[PDB]
C-alpha cells in the first residue's frame, strides 16, 4: 500500500542542514527501465546501425561502434552516422508510408475495361495506348491526386503488357529506367538494372546528371573519381575546405578533419557565406561566389614563383619531371602575327617514328636532359598492341633505357616565338567585377624547329614553359604581359584576383606560400577537401584544374596526407563483382547505358528553349564558323562519332534491322552502316520528335527524378508527362531563334511522350505524386543488401529487422516478379530475338585509340564510318525474351566462356563460379540448368563478393597479374599477403570487413598507409589512363585547345538570360530584384530523401525555406520567414525566408531538395501549385563534356559526358502577396505591405 | 418526498462519504500516474493568473467557512460565537469569497470551454467538475438573501444540526432539515455529489495540498532501494 | 565529508559540428510521446540566438536558479517556501507553449487520398498536435534560429551578450557561430529540488543523476520555473513534469547515456567525479559568483589520494566506481588540465555537465598577418568569438579562466605541429600556459584520438546493493500487473503479493 507508506524514513541530513537524505522507495524507475529494453537488435543501414525492435516493432536505432579500429596513431571511425540517419526509423509506419501498389484511377478504369474486350493484356494495353483520348485522360490525370488500391497481380500485369508492347513496336531502347548512387544499395540498384539490361532497356546514367561527376578528374588523370579515405585527412598537415561544407555535408568523418587540428595542422575554409565548415577553421576566406579558379590561378602563379623557379624544390622539380606531362612537346600552329598552342607531338611526326611502330600517333614526345628527343614510356600507346612498356619509369621507350625528361626549353630554344593566349577574365554579367587585358593575351615563348617526317617544318615548346607563360611568370624574355609583382595587375597575380574575388592579395599570397611550404616540408602532406561549392558551376572544369594544378605543383597528389579530395553524393567498390549482376553482362554483352544529362536534355526538350549558344564560348583564336549550331548539335555529332551514347539508338525498332539485313542478302552489322550511310536508317537522335524516337515507359526507384534531382522541373512535367506546368518563357519557336542544324523543327513540341512511369518506393514522394503506379518498396530496415564508400574501406550491409510491413517487397523481389510476369506475357509477341545495338568508343578499353590527330564527321563526308573508330560499334545481341525471368534468377554462363574484368584488365574467373554454385546451389533445369542461383538478394550479393577482386584475395591476384602484363611491374605484391581472404555476406554481417586492395582503384588497404587516390601511381609507377599517361596539364583534343580550354584559364560564371524576359512582368505590387540562385546540399536530408520526416521538419523550418542576406531581405520589405517567390524563364517556387547575416548580399540558397509535396501554398505567378528549386533551373550542356574516341576523353557510363550544372543561375526573389492554398479548404491568408 | 427526504439526506451522505473514502484510497493506491492537478496554463496563459486565483482564494474561503462553520460544536464559544455571528460571518466573509470563487469559477469555465488549446485537451471530467462547482457556487450565494430572512440563525441552526448528525453517524440527521428552504436542499444534494464524483476527477489533487514543504530541508536525496 | 559519486559529462565544444543527432537519438527513446513532443531532453542551439525556450537564459524574465541573500544564506530566485507556495495556483513566471514552439504535423494522407481530378497538385499542410487544427503557418520550431537564421538584432537579444558591444559582430567580416548542444545538468545544489512542493524530484545517491518521479510528482509545475537551464518539460498529457533522466538505465550498467555513444563529432565525455556532499551550500553561497567555478573544484576529490579512497570506501563507494574515478576523462578536463568549464555556474546550481570552450577562425584583419608565438597556428588574442562572451557563458563573465582553455588548446596545436611536421621538439607554447610534455601528450590522447574506451568510462550502479538482485533478476518484467510494485508495505487491498518476490519464508532461519 503507497498509502500505508505515507505513515512510515528519513535518514542523515548533509551540508548542515541544506539536504536529507531519504531512505525511501524508487520503484517508480522500473518506467523507464522498460521503456529502453527492447526485443533485439540488428545491424542495417555508409554507417551500420544498430536496429532495435520492442513489441515486434522498429522503435528506434543507434549507430554501431564495432567498425575495425585504424591504426593507434589514428582515431577511429566509430561511431559515423548523422541526424538525417537517426530518424529513419520514422519512416516504418509513419502516414506517408506507401503500403500497397497504388495507380491512377482514370488508367485503371480503363484498364479494366480493357482486359474485358482484350483476353491478351498486351492488345488491352495497345488499345489504351493507341487512342488518343484515352491516352491523355490519363496523362493529364498526373500529379492530379486519383490514386487508387490495386494489386500486384494487376499492376505486374499491365507493366509487363505495356513493356512487351513497346519493345515490340517501337524497341528495347524506348523502355528506361532511372537509378542512382548504387553504393548505397548495389543489389536494390542492381534488380531494376537487371530486367532492364536483359530486355534492351536503357539504363540512364547519374553521376554526371547530379554533377557529381568532376571532368576534370577525367581529364586530368583519366578516372571518373578516386579519392583519399577521411582517415587520410588525418596525414595531412596542412587543409583547405574549399566549397565544401564538410560538417553539415560529410557529417559522418567531420571528426577526422576536426581532430587533426590538434596534431599541428592548420586549416582553411573558402566559403562566400559564414558556412557551418567556417566554424572548424583557423581561417575563412570569403570569395565571391562562382570566381574560385581566380583565386586558385593566383595561388598557383606564386608557387610556381617561389617554388618552382626563384627558389627550385627539389621535391616538386623531381615530381612534376616524372608524373606530369609538362615535360611533353606541344607543336605550334601558325597565325595572324602569332601562334597558337596545337595538338601534343607524337612519335609519329618524327622521321624514324622514334622507332615506336605500334601506335606511334599515339604516343608523346619530350627532350632528355641531353638535348635529345624522347617518346618516354606510359604515354596511352604503349597500352595496347604491345606490352610491359605502360609504366612510369622514366625510360626512352626505343632503346629500354633510363634517361631524363627536361622541363624547360628556355637556355637552348632557337628562337622566341609569341603565342597566344585566350583571356576571358573581361567577360561576365554585371553582378561579378572583371578585368579588362586583351581577348588574346601574347607571351614570349622560347622554341625550337623541328624536322617533321614529312619534310614541313613546324615550331614545339613544352607544356612546362606553355603554363608559367599561361599563369604570368616574367622568366626573362621582357613580357608585357607578365608580372613585375605580385602587386602587378597581369594574368593571374594576386593583385589580379584580388579585384575578381575581393579577397586580398595579402591573403592569397600567404596561404599560396603556407600550403607550399608545407607540401615542401612533409612532401606533399597538403590536401585539398572540394564539393559542390565549386563543381556545380558550368566552368567546374576551371575550378577543380585550378584547384588541381595547385596540388600537382606541390607534389600533394599520391601522397598520403595529400591530394586531392572530392566528395559528394559515394563509391561501389567492389565494381566488377557488381557490374555483370547489375548490367547482365554475364548473359549477354553488351548493356544500353546513357549519360542522363544529355537524354533529358533531348527528351523534356530543354533544348527548345537554349539561350546559350556554343559561339559565346569559342576560343577567341577559334574557326568561329567551323563550330556552327545548336549545342544539341554537337551532341548529336558526338553520338554518331561514337563519342557519347544514344536513347533510344536508332529511328528505326532495333529488333527489325536483323531481318530485313537477312533479305538484302548481307548481314546485320555490315547492313546497318550502309543503311546509316544511306539515310536508310538514322540516329533517333536527329528527330527526337517524330513519333517514335523517343522513350516510352520509364522505371524510377531509388531515386524521386521527378521533384529533385530533376533540372528544369516545368520542363520535364510537361513534355515528358503532359500535364501542367509553369513554364514562363517562350521557345526558340516562338522567340525566332535559329533552329538546331541536325534535327527537326516544330513550332509545336510533342508532349506526353511517357506512355507508363512506374515509381518504387516506401514513401509517397513527389516523383510518386506525378506518377502512374507506384509500387510499395522495402525500407533499408526491411532488407538485405550491401554498402561500399568513399569515405572509408569498409563494406557492411542491409538487413531485414522485420519483414516489409504490409504488402511492401525489396526492390530485388519487385524486379523478379515483372520479370517473371513479363516472360510469360510476352509469349507470342517476341520470342529468341536478335538486336542490333550501337555503343559508344568506350574508355579503358583498345578502342579509345579512335582519332588520334583531328576531328572528323564521317557524315561530313571527312572520313569513312567506320564502327568503333569513327562512329561507335554496331553489336550484335540475341535476346531470349521468355527466357528473361530464367536468366534474371541464375548467373549467366559467359562469366565461364568469356571470363570477367574492368578498367582496362581481364581475368579468368571460373573458380569463383564452381564456389557460387555452391553456395548458391543450381538450377534443377530450364534454360539455365546447372547455372548458380539468383533467388535472392543474399545470392545477387554473394556473386558479388564472391566475383569481385576488393572482395575476394583470389580474384585479387588474378586481377594484379593481368595488369603486371602491360606495366611489366609485378603488382601482385599488393594483394598476396590477403589471398586467402574472402568475404561473405554472414560476416560482414557479425562486422564490417576493410576490403582488399584493387587494381580498379589508386589508394590502398593496408595496416601502414591510409587509402590515398593516385598512391598506386606514384609509387607502383602505374599510369594515369590517359594520353601522355601522366597527369594531364594540357588538353589537346581540337574541341578543347578551340574552346579556350588547352590550359585552365578563369571563366567568369555564365549567363542563363532567364531574368529579364519575365522581371516585372506579373507584378503583385512588392518589389522585385534579381540575386544568384544557389541551391547547396541541405541540412535537414540528404537530397530529398527524409525532406518529409517530420523529425527533420521540425529541427529545421517546418518546410521548404529559402536563405536571403538581411540587407536584400529589407530591400525587398522581406521578414523573417515571409512567404516569397522565386521565379524566372524556367518556372516558379513558393517558400519562405530565412533572413540572416552569414549569407552574403548578391547570393540566395535554398538548400538542395526540399520537395513539393509539404507546405507549398498556390503561386502568384502560374496559379498552380508552387514549385520547386528545379522549377527555375535548366540543362544547358557543355561541348567539352561530349569528347570522345580520344584516351582519357572516351566514353563511360558515369566517367565522361554532359553534367547537371546550375549554380551560374539567376532568379527573381520578392514577397508574396495572396497565399491560396488551393485546395478548396477556405483556409487562405494575405501577407501586406 | 418524505422518501426522496430520508434517501437523499439520510442514505445518499454514507454512499457518497464511503465512495469517496475507499475511491481515493483505491485511487492513490493503484493510480499514482494519474495523480495529479493537470495544469492547462502553459497551453495558454491568458487570464490564467486571474481567473484561477481569483476561483482558487475564493473556494479556499469557503471552505475554511464551511469547515469551521458546521463541524465546529455550540458549546465551543456559544457566547462569543452564537449561532447568529456565525451566520453574519457566512453571508458577508463566505458570501465575499462566494462571488471571487464564481467569477474565477466562471472565466476558467469560459476558457476550457473556448479556447482552442484547452478544449481540444481536455476530458470531460474536467468539464463536468468545473460546471458542478460553478453552479454550486451560485447555488451557494443564492442561499445567501433566503438566510437573510432568519437574521436569528434558524435555519444555519438546522442545516449545522444535519451536518453534525451525518459526520457522527446519527441516524435521523434529516428531521434537521424539517422546513429549510428547499435552496438548501439544492445545495446540500448537488455538494455532497461533489463528494461521489470526487475520486474520479482532477479533484484528487486537494489532498496533495503541499504543506510539508514549508518545512523541508531544501535538497533530497534517495539512497539505494 | 560525506563523499558520493557521480557520472559527469564534458562536452568538447570545439569538436561539435552542430549536427543533432543526439537531439534526434533522444527523442526517438525517450520523448517521441503525445504531451512530451515538443520537449527536446537534448537540444543543441546555435549561438548567438536566445535559445529554447526563448530567452531562456533570462533569469529577470524567468527566475531561475539560486539567489544569495545579505544574510549569506540560500533562496530560490522563485522565492522563499511561502513566496513561491503563494503562486501556485497560476505559476506567474512558468513559460508557455509558444515559449518553445507549437507542435505540428502534417496531413500526409492528402498526399494519397486526394480524390481523381483535383484542381490543383496536392499537398500537405501543417496541423497543431495540440489543437488538431489546421496551422495556417509554422512560424516557430525547437531549433529555429539554427545556423544564424534570424536578423542580427533578434539574434543579439542573446543574454551572453551583457556588458559587450555587439555592434562590430553585425558585420558580415565578423560574423562567428558557434553551438550549445545541451541536457539536464544534473546539479550538485540543484534548483529544482528545492523547487518543487511535493518533494518528488531528487538526486539519486549513487550515481547523482536527478529525477522526477512520475508516482510522486503532482503537476504542481513549479519547478520548471526553478530550472534556470529550463531543462524541464511539462508533460500537458499526464500533467506531470518530465526531464533528461541522463538514460540512468543504461548507466547502471556502465553503459553511456544515448546523446554520448551517438554524438558524431566525438565529442561527450562520460566520467566519474567525487564530491563533498557536505560542501554543496558552502560552495554553492559563495559571496562572489566570480568565485563559483573555483569553489566547484574545491568540491571535488582527488581519486588517487589514499585518504578520499578510504573515506569513499567508509562512505559506500563501490571500487569500481572508485576505479573508473581514477581513470575519469572528465576529471584530466575539469581538474588536471582546466579546460572543461561550466555552464553559468552563477545560477549557483553547482552543473555538472561541462563544457570545453572552442577556437574559431582568426578575426579579419588589415593585412595577412604575421606569425604569432604559435608560427602559423593562431594566438588565443586573434580569435574572432569574443572571449567575452564565452565568459558569460561559461564562467561568470570572468575571461580569465575561458583564455587559459583556449591558449592550452592551441598550446597542444604548437607542440604536435613542431613534432609532425618540423620534427622537433618546441615545448615554448607548453611552458607558456604552464603544461608539461606529458600533460599535453595525454590531452591529445583523448581529445584527438579519442578512442571509445577513453571517451566513456562508465563504471556500474551495482544495483544488486542494499536491493535484492537474485529474485529480480528472476521475475523482473512479467508486468501482468500484481499492484505491488512501490511500496514497503506488503499489504494491499486488492489481496496480491509481488510477482519478483519470494513470500513463502524460509523456516531453516
Ligand atoms: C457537501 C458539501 C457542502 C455543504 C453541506 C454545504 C452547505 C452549505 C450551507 C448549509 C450553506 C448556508 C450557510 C448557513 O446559513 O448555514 C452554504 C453556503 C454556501 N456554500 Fe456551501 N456547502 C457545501 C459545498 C459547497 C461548495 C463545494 C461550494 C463552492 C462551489 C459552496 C459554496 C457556498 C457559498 C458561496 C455559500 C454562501 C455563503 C456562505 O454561507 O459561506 N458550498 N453551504
Ligand atoms: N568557395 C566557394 N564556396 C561555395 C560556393 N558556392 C557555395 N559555397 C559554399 O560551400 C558549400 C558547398 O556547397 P554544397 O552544395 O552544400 O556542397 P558539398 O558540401 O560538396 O555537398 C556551401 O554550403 C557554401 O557554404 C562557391 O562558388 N565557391
Ligand atoms: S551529436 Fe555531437 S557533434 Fe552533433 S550536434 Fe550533438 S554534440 Fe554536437
Amino acid at each position: 500500500s503507497k498509502f500505508l507508506d505515507r505513515f512510515r524514513q528519513k535518514g542523515e541530513t548533509f551540508a548542515d542542514g541544506h539536504g536529507q537524505l531519504l531512505n525511501t522507495n524508487r520503484d517508480w524507475e522500473d518506467g523507464y527501465r522498460q521503456r529502453w529494453q527492447h526485443d533485439k537488435i540488428v545491424r542495417s543501414t555508409s554507417c551500420s546501425w544498430k536496429i532495435y525492435v520492442k513489441n515486434g516493432l522498429v522503435t528506434w536505432e543507434t549507430q554501431q561502434t564495432d567498425y575495425p579500429r585504424t591504426r593507434p596513431d589514428l582515431p577511429n571511425h566509430e561511431p559515423r552516422g548523422c541526424p538525417r540517419g537517426a530518424s529513419y526509423s520514422w519512416y516504418l509506419y509513419s502516414a506517408n508510408r506507401l503500403k500497397y501498389p497504388m495507380m491512377r484511377k482514370r488508367l485503371m478504369k480503363m484498364w479494366r475495361e480493357a482486359k474485358a474486350l482484350h483476353s491478351d493484356p498486351v492488345e488491352a494495353w495497345a488499345s489504351i495506348i493507341e487512342d488518343a483520348d484515352k491516352a491523355k485522360s490519363f496523362k493529364q490525370a498526373r500529379g492530379r491526386g486519383g490514386f487508387v488500391r490495386s494489386s500486384w497481380q494487376e499492376v505486374n500485369e499491365l507493366i509487363a503488357a505495356s513493356n512487351v508492347y513497346t519493345i515490340k513496336n517501337y524497341g528495347p531502347d524506348r523502355v528506361a529506367g532511372f537509378s542512382p548512387i548504387p553504393a548505397m544499395s548495389m543489389v536494390s540498384y542492381a534488380s531494376g538494372a537487371r530486367y532492364l539490361s536483359l530486355i534492351g532497356g536503357t539504363c540512364l546514367s547519374f553521376y554526371d546528371w547530379y554533377c557529381d561527376l568532376p571532368p576534370a578528374s577525367p581529364q586530368t588523370w583519366g578516372e571518373q573519381t578516386d579519392v583519399p579515405e577521411s582517415a587520410d585527412w588525418y596525414n595531412s598537415s596542412y587543409i583547405i575546405a574549399w566549397g565544401s561544407n564538410v560538417p553539415q555535408t560529410r557529417t559522418p568523418d567531420a571528426h577526422f578533419f576536426t581532430e587533426v587540428r590538434y596534431k599541428g595542422t592548420k586549416t582553411v575554409a573558402v566559403t562566400p557565406d559564414y558556412a557551418e565548415i567556417a566554424k572548424l577553421c583557423d581561417l575563412w576566406l570569403a570569395p565571391k561566389q562562382g570566381t574560385d579558379a581566380a583565386m586558385a590561378l593566383a595561388m598557383g602563379h606564386v608557387m610556381l614563383r617561389e617554388f618552382h623557379l626563384d627558389n627550385p624544390s627539389q621535391y616538386f622539380t623531381d615530381y612534376v619531371r616524372r608524373y606530369t606531362d609538362m615535360p611533353m612537346l606541344v607543336m605550334l600552329e601558325e597565325r595572324d602575327g602569332y601562334y597558337a598552342a596545337g595538338r601534343m607531338l607524337r612519335a609519329a611526326d618524327l622521321v624514324d617514328a622514334l622507332g615506336q611502330e605500334n601506335n606511334p600517333e599515339w604516343k608523346t614526345v619530350a627532350f632528355n636532359t641531353n638535348g635529345e628527343m624522347v617518346a618516354p614510356n606510359g604515354s596511352i600507346g604503349f597500352r595496347w598492341g604491345e606490352k610491359g612498356k605502360w609504366n612510369l619509369e622514366q625510360r626512352d621507350g626505343k632503346t629500354g633505357e633510363e634517361t631524363e625528361l627536361q622541363l624547360s626549353l628556355l637556355g637552348s630554344q632557337d628562337e622566341i616565338a609569341e603565342v597566344g593566349f585566350p583571356y576571358f577574365g573581361g567577360d561576365g554579367t554585371e553582378h561579378f567585377n572583371k578585368v579588362e587585358l586583351e581577348n588574346v593575351l601574347l607571351h614570349k615563348l622560347p622554341v625550337k624547329r623541328l624536322q617533321l617526317a614529312d619534310g614541313s617544318t613546324a615550331l614545339v615548346t613544352t607544356v612546362y614553359d606553355l603554363t608559367l607563360a599561361n599563369y604570368g611568370l616574367e622568366r626573362g624574355l621582357n613580357d608585357v604581359n607578365c608580372a613585375t609583382s605580385y602587386d602587378d595587375v597581369k594574368a593571374y597575380t594576386p593583385a589580379w584576383a584580388e579585384q575578381i574575388t575581393g579577397v586580398s592579395r595579402s591573403q592569397i599570397i600567404r596561404i599560396a606560400r603556407e600550403f607550399a611550404d608545407n607540401a615542401d616540408k612533409t612532401h606533399g602532406r597538403s590536401m585539398i577537401i572540394v564539393g559542390a561549392g565549386l563543381n556545380h558551376w558550368y566552368h567546374l572544369d576551371m575550378n577543380y584544374r585550378g584547384l588541381i594544378n595547385m596540388l600537382i605543383f606541390c607534389g600533394c597528389v599520391g601522397q598520403s596526407g595529400g591530394g586531392w579530395a572530392h566528395y559528394v553524393g559515394e563509391k561501389l567498390r567492389p565494381q566488377t563483382g557488381w557490374q555483370p549482376l547489375a548490367f547482365a553482362l554475364d548473359w549477354q554483352r553488351p548493356a544500353r547505358h546513357m549519360n542522363s544529362t544529355s537524354y533529358f536534355y533531348n527528351h523534356s526538350s530543354q533544348w527548345r528553349y537554349e539561350t546559350v549558344t556554343a559561339e559565346e564560348l569559342l576560343s577567341p583564336m577559334a574557326d568561329k564558323s567551323r563550330y556552327t549550331g545548336h549545342l544539341i548539335d554537337f551532341n548529336v555529332r558526338a553520338e554518331r562519332m561514337g563519342w557519347l551514347p544514344s536513347a533510344p539508338q536508332l529511328g528505326t525498332n532495333p529488333l527489325t534491322i536483323a531481318g530485313e539485313a537477312e533479305k538484302a542478302g548481307m548481314n546485320p552489322v555490315d547492313y546497318t552502316v550502309k543503311s546509316l550511310k544511306e539515310g536508310s536508317i538514322r540516329f533517333a537522335a536527329e528527330q527526337p520528335e517524330n513519333g517514335k524516337n523517343h522513350p516510352r515507359n520509364l522505371f524510377i526507384w531509388r531515386s524521386n527524378l521527378l521533384g529533385s534531382s530533376g533540372k528544369g522541373h516545368e520542363f520535364m512535367l510537361k513534355y515528358l508527362l503532359g500535364t501542367e506546368h509553369g513554364i514562363q518563357g517562350k521557345d526558340l519557336g516562338q522567340q525566332g531563334g535559329v533552329k538546331p542544324e541536325e534535327v527537326d523543327w516544330q513550332d509545336n513540341g510533342l508532349e506526353g511522350k511517357l506512355d507508363l512511369v512506374v515509381t518504387l518506393d516506401f514513401r509517397l514522394s513527389s516523383t510518386c505524386l506525378y506518377s502512374d503506379i507506384i509500387l510499395p518498396t522495402a525500407t533499408w530496415y526491411e532488407k538485405d543488401d550491401m554498402n561500399t564508400s568513399d569515405m572509408h574501406p569498409f563494406i557492411h550491409p542491409l538487413s531485414a529487422a522485420v519483414d516489409p510491413a504490409w504488402e511492401a517487397k525489396s526492390d530485388w523481389e519487385i524486379y523478379k516478379a515483372i520479370a517473371k510476369k513479363f516472360s510469360e506475357v510476352c509469349v507470342g509477341h517476341l520470342g529468341k530475338e536478335t538486336d542490333i545495338v550501337t555503343l559508344p568508343i568506350q574508355h579503358d578499353s583498345a578502342a579509345e585509340l579512335a582519332q588520334p590527330l583531328d576531328v572528323k564527321d564521317w557524315k561530313k563526308g571527312e572520313c569513312d564510318l567506320i564502327p568503333g573508330k569513327t562512329a561507335p560499334h554496331i553489336m550484335v545481341v540475341e535476346r531470349d525474351y521468355p527466357a528473361t525471368y530464367e536468366r534474371f534468377t541464375s548467373i549467366g554462363p559467359l562469366m565461364e566462356k568469356i571470363g570477367n574484368g574492368g578498367k582496362g584488365i581481364a581475368w579468368n574467373t571460373q573458380s569463383e563460379m564452381d564456389l557460387l554454385r555452391k553456395l548458391n546451389y543450381t538450377k534443377a533445369e530450364g534454360p539455365a540448368k546447372g547455372q548458380p542461383m539468383l533467388n535472392t538478394a543474399i545470392d545477387a550479393a554473394e556473386m558479388i563478393l564472391t566475383l569481385a577482386p576488393e572482395t575476394n584475395g583470389q580474384v585479387a591476384v588474378k586481377a594484379w597479374a593481368a595488369l603486371s602484363e602491360f606495366t611489366g611491374r609485378d603488382h601482385t605484391h599488393l594483394a598476396l599477403n590477403k589471398e586467402d581472404e574472402k568475404i561473405r555476406f554472414r560476416d560482414i554481417q557479425a562486422q564490417p570487413r576493410k576490403i582488399i586492395s584493387s587494381p580498379t582503384w589508386s589508394g590502398l588497404e593496408d595496416e601502414h598507409v591510409s587509402y590515398n587516390a593516385g598512391y598506386t601511381n606514384v609509387h607502383e609507377l602505374i599510369p594515369w589512363r590517359t594520353l601522355s599517361g601522366r597527369q594531364q596539364l594540357y588538353q589537346d583534343h581540337q574541341w578543347m585547345r578551340d574552346f579556350g580550354e588547352s590550359l585552365l584559364v578563369y571563366r567568369p560564371p555564365i549567363d542563363t538570360r532567364s531574368v529579364k524576359e519575365v522581371i516585372g512582368q506579373k507584378s503583385n505590387g512588392n518589389q522585385e530584384k534579381a540575386l544568384n540562385f544557389l541551391t547547396p546540399h541541405q541540412k535537414w536530408g540528404i537530397h530529398s530523401t527524409y525532406s518529409d520526416n517530420l523529425l527533420m521538419l521540425t529541427l529545421g523550418r517546418g518546410g521548404p525555406v529559402v536563405w536571403l542576406s538581411e540587407a536584400d531581405a529589407k530591400d525587398l520589405g522581406i521578414a523573417d520567414n515571409d512567404w516569397i517567390e522565386v521565379f524566372n524563364s524556367n518556372g516558379a517556387l513558393t517558400a519562405r525566408a530565412v533572413v540572416s547575416q552569414r549569407v552574403p548580399a548578391g547570393m540566395t540558397m535554398m538548400y538542395h531538395a526540399q520537395e513539393r509535396i509539404v507546405n507549398l501554398p498556390g503561386s502568384e505567378i502560374t496559379q498552380q501549385r508552387g514549385g520547386i528549386h528545379n522549377s527555375v533551373t535548366r540543362i544547358t550542356p557543355k561541348p567539352t563534356h561530349m569528347i570522345g574516341g580520344y584516351a582519357h576523353l572516351a566514353y563511360g557510363f558515369n566517367y565522361y559526358g554532359t553534367v547537371g550544372s546550375n549554380r551560374d543561375e539567376f532568379v527573381v526573389v520578392r514577397k508574396m502577396k495572396n497565399i491560396d492554398w488551393l485546395d478548396g479548404e477556405g483556409n487562405d491568408q494575405v501577407q501586406e505591405s | 418526498m418524505q422518501f426522496l427526504n430520508m434517501f437523499f439526506f439520510d442514505i445518499y451522505p454514507y454512499i457518497a462519504g464511503a465512495v469517496f473514502l475507499i475511491g481515493s484510497w483505491l485511487r492513490y493506491d493503484y493510480g499514482q500516474y494519474t495523480w495529479r492537478a493537470a495544469s492547462s496554463q502553459m497551453l495558454d496563459r491568458k487570464g490564467m493568473n486571474l481567473a484561477s486565483n481569483l476561483f482558487h482564494i475564493g473556494i479556499l474561503g469557503i471552505f475554511v467557512g464551511h469547515f469551521f462553520g458546521m463541524l465546529t460544536p455550540h458549546w465551543m464559544y456559544e457566547a462569543w460565537l452564537p449561532i447568529e455571528v456565525k451566520q453574519k460571518m457566512a453571508m458577508f466573509a463566505g458570501g465575499a469569497s462566494g462571488v471571487l470563487c464564481l467569477i474565477g469559477g466562471v472565466l476558467l469555465l469560459k476558457r476550457r470551454l473556448f479556447s482552442p488549446r484547452v478544449r481540444a485537451t481536455t476530458t470531460g471530467a474536467d468539464i463536468l467538475i468545473l460546471s458542478l462547482l460553478v453552479i454550486q457556487c451560485a447555488l451557494g450565494l443564492l442561499t445567501i438573501p433566503f438566510s437573510a430572512q432568519h437574521m436569528d440563525g434558524s435555519e444555519m441552526m438546522k442545516l449545522v444540526g444535519w451536518a453534525q448528525s451525518v459526520v457522527t453517524f446519527h441516524g435521523g440527521a434529516s428531521q434537521h432539515l424539517d422546513g429549510v428552504a428547499f435552496i438548501f436542499r439544492l445545495h446540500l444534494v448537488l455538494g455532497m455529489t461533489l463528494f461521489l464524483l470526487f475520486p474520479f476527477s482532477r479533484l484528487i489533487h486537494i489532498w496533495s495540498v503541499p504543506v510539508e514543504y514549508l518545512t523541508r530541508k531544501y535538497q533530497l536525496v534517495r539512497a539505494r532501494h | 565529508m560525506k563523499i558520493r559519486s557521480q557520472v559527469g559529462m564534458v562536452l568538447n565544444l570545439d569538436k561539435c559540428i552542430g549536427c543533432h543527432t543526439c537531439s534526434v537519438t533522444c527523442k526517438n527513446v525517450w520523448t517521441s510521446r503525445e504531451g512530451v513532443e515538443y520537449a527536446w531532453f537534448n537540444n543543441v542551439e546555435t549561438k548567438p540566438g536566445q535559445g529554447f525556450p526563448t530567452d531562456w537564459e533570462n533569469q529577470e524574465k524567468y527566475k531561475g536558479g539560486w539567489i544569495r541573500k545579505i544574510n549569506g544564506k540560500l533562496q530560490p530566485r522563485m522565492g522563499n517556501r511561502a513566496m513561491l507556495l503563494g503562486k501556485i495556483f497560476a505559476n506567474p513566471h512558468l513559460p508557455g507553449i509558444d515559449d518553445y514552439y507549437e507542435p505540428f504535423d502534417f496531413d500526409y494522407q492528402n498526399l494519397h487520398t486526394a480524390p481523381e481530378g483535383s484542381k490543383s497538385q496536392p499537398i500537405a499542410r501543417p496541423r497543431s498536435l495540440i489543437t488538431g487544427e489546421r496551422m495556417a503557418k509554422i512560424e516557430k520550431g525547437p531549433n529555429w534560429e539554427d545556423d544564424l537564421g534570424g536578423e542580427f538584432d533578434k539574434l543579439a537579444k542573446d543574454k551572453n551578450f551583457d556588458n559587450i558591444q555587439k555592434a562590430m559582430y553585425s558585420q558580415f567580416e565578423n560574423t562567428f557561430m558557434m553551438y550549445l548542444p545541451r541536457l539536464c545538468e544534473h546539479c550538485l545544489n540543484p534548483a529544482c529540488v528545492a523547487t518543487c512542493p511535493s518533494g518528488a524530484i531528487y538526486k539519486r545517491e549513487e550515481d547523482g543523476i536527478v529525477l522526477i518521479d512520475q508516482d510522486k510528482c503532482r503537476g504542481w509545475r513549479m519547478c520548471i520555473t526553478g530550472c534556470p537551464y529550463k531543462k524541464i518539460y511539462f508533460n500537458w498529457k499526464s500533467g506531470k513534469s518530465e526531464k533528461c533522466i541522463f538514460c540512468y538505465p543504461r548507466i547502471e550498467a556502465g553503459q553511456p547515456t544515448v546523446c554520448s555513444e551517438t554524438c558524431v563529432g566525438r565529442i561527450r565525455y562520460l566520467g566519474v567525479l567525487l564530491y563533498d556532499a557536505d560542501a554543496i551550500e558552502r560552495a554553492a553561497s559563495t559571496e562572489n559568483e566570480k568565485d563559483l567555478y573555483q569553489r566547484q573544484l574545491d568540491v571535488f576529490l582527488d581519486p588517487n589520494d589514499p585518504k578520499v579512497i578510504e573515506q569513499a570506501i567508509k562512505d559506500g563507494i563501490p571500487l569500481s566506481v572508485i576505479e573508473a574515478a581514477q581513470q575519469s576523462p572528465v576529471y584530466k578536463m575539469a581538474m588536471e588540465w582546466k579546460l572543461a568549464l561550466p555552464l553559468h555556474p552563477e545560477y549557483r546550481t553547482l552543473p555538472m555537465v561541462w563544457y570545453v570552450p572552442p577556437l574559431s577562425p582568426i578575426q579579419s584583419a588589415a593585412d595577412a598577418g604575421e606569425l604569432g608565438s604559435n608560427g602559423i597556428l593562431p594566438d588565443v588574442e586573434s580569435l574572432r568569438i569574443p572571449v567575452q562572451y564565452l565568459a558569460n557563458l561559461l564562467t561568470a563573465g570572468d575571461t580569465k579562466p575561458v583564455l587559459r582553455a583556449l591558449k592550452r588548446m592551441l598550446a597542444m596545436r604548437h607542440y604536435k605541429r613542431a613534432e609532425t611536421v618540423d620534427g622537433k621538439v618546441d615545448t615554448r607554447a607548453l611552458e607558456e600556459v604552464g603544461l608539461t610534455e606529458a600533460q599535453a601528450q595525454e590531452m591529445y590522447r583523448y581529445l584527438a584520438i579519442a578512442n571509445y574506451e577513453d571517451r566513456f568510462v562508465v563504471p556500474s550502479s551495482h544495483r544488486e546493493l542494499a536491493r535484492e538482485a537474485f529474485p529480480e533478476k528472476n521475475g523482473c518484467g512479467f508486468t501482468f500487473g500484481d499492484g505491488c510494485h512501490g511500496s514497503d508495505t506488503k499489504f494491499n487491498l486488492f489481496n496480491s503479493r509481488r510477482i519478483d518476490a519470494i513470500d513463502v519464508t524460509s523456516k531453516t532461519e
